[PDB]
């Protein structure tokens, strides 16, 4: 068929991206392990994505732990148990939103403008000439901003989890009328370390592992002009967005099968 | 580039693995049948605890009354590995509560005939039903 | 291509692979509706199990007022291979728990007339009843 | 040296926020063995309170049975420093309520015999039970 | 063309997914109201049922007190096709059980007089109280 | 139009899991969820979020 060609130059193209993804990250990470350079080049790159990414964590984290606390307010009382709100807000956190909604807020704003700072460093040609200057740069300019991720994003669910926590105990127990010391206490015995505590950062650490990685990699292959730039950041987020629900679909299947 | 035609594919692959183990440990074992006749099984379900001494030993995977005789017959699934256990035995429906899940926890001795010992596996039918439970007979009762 | 039909047509088999496992996975069933007037229906809503001696043998449908003589007519849902059932009937509300579901649990027997068996098939209206239990009025009266 | 200071906030901050979580949100004593087999454990999960008078000394870390003399042998968990326990003991299941929990409210004295006092740690095995405790007796007891 | 097509086929999809949400989550009637005057009402929320004989043919629309005289001032539900009701009535609050709702099961008579059929509709204000259960009091009275 | 074909097909794959895969009657889901939620401050309140 005539049309059935038209595919077939799809089904060959979209599968060569995935070989470049491989090829361009098992280049960055193999050989001069050298820890003099790169450890104050490291720590600057995690003022760009660990530093400014945490403002809108924590400000966003009162806010989903006050609408849980009020949501989930109305379905104890239909019920009546109030001492439950302490293991739901705490049990709903740390399994569900915890590493799901933090990823998403991080392939929004660390995940699209670590792109752009890569598109846009080949587009002046800065990567180009950098191969004048015989410096290979992706174990010198790619591996400090992957490491970047990975580091960063388990030290941005725990701080999410936690001031996540706190807003839910806010209006719960001071503006909704309930004893202090009854919220902590069937939270005490709620939730166990092996396969809860571990657990939350066995789904946020995967996730880090992917959305680096696919942000990284656009910004590697898009078009240097400027229109082929914004349509790859905006290529990223979709990206991301069906990569973190690909795998919290999966990885909710082994943890609770 | 011929590296993620062959490494990719692993990938797949590896996620499948991954996700073939977790479900089958979410949802095993060759048993034999037992078959049962009773009078009356209230809140007992199908899938439900079959259990001696309170250890369950089988589930309950044949719901369906035999309809010429009005018995409820059920038929249990005891292991294959069950093969030394004397006919003395009875049925009984207990419920872990108030409202538990009305399971069947049958109980057995050793209580050996001067005959020989007979021997229950590959569908034999226990006539040793219990016939307890209703909890509407026993208020109406007390009542008289 | 000749790699685009091959493996085109093999994202599409196994699109259909999973989806004929998808409806085959989990595997309703032609009944006759049964009438019946009664006097306190109050505690058992719809799809409530109908029992005969335990064994649920349907679902009470199609709840509602028979709204000129307001007494509640309730239809059942009795399957069709049920062709040898004489009239002798009582029917009862049971609940198997202090507060399970309020299930209906009617009694049957085979007390043959001597002036012919009448058949319970397709559409005979149960003029028995039990009048279920107000327990308010048990421990009620029982202490004056 | 801007950016020096503000990742060491970032560092500190994820700090004390891993602190709050396990300490505040979700907070145990090396013990030793001592088995014990029974007669009936229908209800009796693990980690249910083993208890002295009714205050709780241990928990439940075994629901096995052994698979040669059909007798349920439970290993309790009592704390080190209990060392002066002597052998005089009885041991039962209760429940605290109509339905709380089916806890072991165990037995004991001080009552020395004449023949030394033999101590209870360290896994020794106490040849008491009481299946006496079933959702059958009363329904048996109160009406015959 | 080809833009036209699609947006064409979303607002169907947005039609098709509006339907069967809608369909599902939404599966009404005018009536008139009956005023009635108790002395008690202990147990009874709003919208609980009200019925003649055990089937509930009404709601309670109204909870609240006539802060006036102090009688529990309270309006039913009363469907606009009743217009065959007479005054003998008897209001009687009934509990379905010891725990149901405490609802009311009110009774009427088709005792007519000597000095014609007077009809109770469209805010009639019902007088054959109670004075319904004090059944914490009758509890702990019997119990002595 | 983008929620609402996002709740639809967002509660199609909930009555796929519970219902066939983990082993619950057809009839009683729908069942539970029919006298579940209402029209007027549960169904539009769903669109007043979104418009907003």
């Amino acid at each position: 068929l005539n049309a059935l060609a038209s595919l077939g130059h799809k089904g060959i193209k979209t599968l060569r991206t995935f070989g470049r993804a491989g090829l361009m990250l098992f280049n960055a990470l193999v050989g001069k392990p050298e820890f003099r350079k790169h450890a104050p080049l490291l720590v600057r790159q995690l003022y760009n994505v660990g530093v400014l990414s945490m403002l809108i964590i924590v400000v966003s984290g009162v806010f989903i732990g006050m609408v849980l606390g009020l949501q989930g307010y109305l379905v104890l009382t239909t019920y009546s148990a109030e001492t439950s709100l302490g293991m739901l807000v705490a049990l709903s956190l740390l399994r569900e939103l915890g590493p799901v909604v933090a990823a998403l807020l991080f392939a929004g704003r660390a995940g699209s403008a670590l792109t752009a700072e890569i598109g846009l460093m080949r587009a002046t040609e800065q990567l180009s000439s950098m191969e004048m200057m015989a410096v290979d740069p992706l174990r010198r300019v790619i591996s400090p901003r992957f490491w970047a991720g990975v580091i960063s994003l388990p030290l941005l669910t725990v701080i999410f989890v936690a001031v996540g926590i706190w807003g839910g105990s806010l209006v719960g127990v001071s503006w909704k009328g309930i004893d202090s010391g009854f919220f902590w206490s069937a939270m005490q015995n709620a939730v166990d370390w092996r396969m809860d505590l571990v657990n939350c950062l066995i789904k946020s650490v995967v996730f880090a592992i992917t959305v680096t990685w696919i942000s990284l990699f656009n910004g590697y292959d898009a078009i240097p002009t400027s229109a082929g730039i914004s349509r790859a950041t905006t290529r990223t987020v979709v990206h991301s967005s069906l990569a973190v629900l690909g795998l919290d679909f999966v990885l909710t299947a082994l943890m609770f099968g | 580039k011929k590296n993620e035609i062959w490494v990719g594919i692993f990938l797949l692959a590896a996620l499948l693995a991954a996700l073939f183990v977790c479900l089958k440990a979410a949802n095993t074992e060759p048993t034999y049948t037992l078959y049962a006749t009773f009078d009356n099984i209230g809140g007992l379900k199908a899938r439900s605890p079959v259990s001696i001494g309170g250890v369950v030993v089988g589930r309950v995977a044949d719901i369906t009354l035999d309809p010429k005789t009005y018995l409820p017959r059920v038929t249990l699934e005891i292991e294959q590995r069950y093969n030394h256990i004397p006919d003395t035995s009875s049925l009984s429906i207990r419920t872990s509560g108030l409202l538990g899940e009305q399971y069947l926890a049958l109980n057995v001795g050793f209580e050996d005939p001067e005959l020989g010992t007979a021997i229950l596996k590959d569908g034999d039918t226990i006539q040793d039903t219990k016939s307890a439970m209703v909890l509407e007979d026993l208020i109406g009762q007390f009542l008289y």
